[PDB]
């Protein structure tokens, strides 16, 4: 199924996934499109933090729902 | 209900949904207009195009067409975001 | 004295030049000594006379002095919730 990954840069990313897939596989797909490693990636669904140990079905993430993308921001 | 939980980001979206689901043009578009009231001044990731844009694309009719643009212009009044 | 800059050059933001107080927003980010007056000037930059400033504090010193911006944004607003 398709989902939406909305950034805070006004940019919407679409990924073809399955409802039983883990979050880290989705972050691997984001790395496949972009080259950003998953430790630098954070995903938010309806104000809730996503953990890589669970699946999309565990958070009831379904076809073409909207995610949020915030990046790891460390300085110095 | 948006005045009741004001200046909030923690639980404002959660209180709307227990009275949102009624399948009404008047109850939802007042409750989803109240969602822009709760995050007014937070301007974090609540719905830049998430909830009230999903409200607005329902439109062929009354306040679904109307009561969705008032909340975002209220919540993002302090913004200057062009998108 | 340099701490009455942001609130009293909101006086000077609109009539003279919008960039002029933004060059004074630069003058905020110049006098970086150290945190105390630094904290209080930018308290007002969020929900006291304007917002639209939360893109100018993600510079190369994101530790605490340029991680004030998130605390400027919603954590002191959460302290205004803690009111």
């Amino acid at each position: 199924m398709q989902i939406f990954v909305k950034t805070l840069t006004g940019k919407t990313i679409t990924l073809e996934v399955e409802p039983s897939d883990t979050i880290e596989n989705v972050k691997a797909k984001i790395q496949d499109k972009e080259g950003i490693p998953p430790d630098q990636q954070r995903l938010i669904f309806a104000g809730k933090q996503l953990e890589d140990g669970r699946t999309l079905s565990d958070y009831n993430i379904q076809r073409e729902s909207t995610l949020h993308l915030v990046l790891r921001l460390r300085g110095g | 209900l948006g005045m009741i939980l004001l200046w909030d980001v923690d639980g404002g979206l959660t209180q709307i949904d227990k009275y949102l689901y009624s399948s009404e043009d008047y109850i939802k578009s007042g409750a989803l207009l109240a969602c822009g009231i709760v995050n007014s001044g937070v301007r974090n990731e609540c719905d830049p195009a998430l909830a009230l844009l999903s409200d607005y694309v329902l439109h062929n009719s009354n306040t679904m067409r109307l009561g969705s643009i008032f909340g975002l212009g209220l919540a993002y009044a302090g913004s200057n975001r062009e998108d | 004295l340099r701490c009455a800059l942001g609130v009293f050059r909101k006086f000077s933001r609109f009539p003279e030049a919008l960039r002029l107080a933004l060059m004074l927003n630069d003058m905020e980010l110049v006098e970086d000594i150290f945190t105390s007056c630094k904290d209080v000037v930018v308290q007002k930059q969020m929900a006291f006379m304007l917002g639209r400033h939360g893109v100018f504090l993600e510079l190369s010193e994101d530790v605490e002095e340029y991680e004030d911006l998130t605390e400027i944004m919603s954590n002191v607003q959460l302290n205004s919730n803690f009111l």
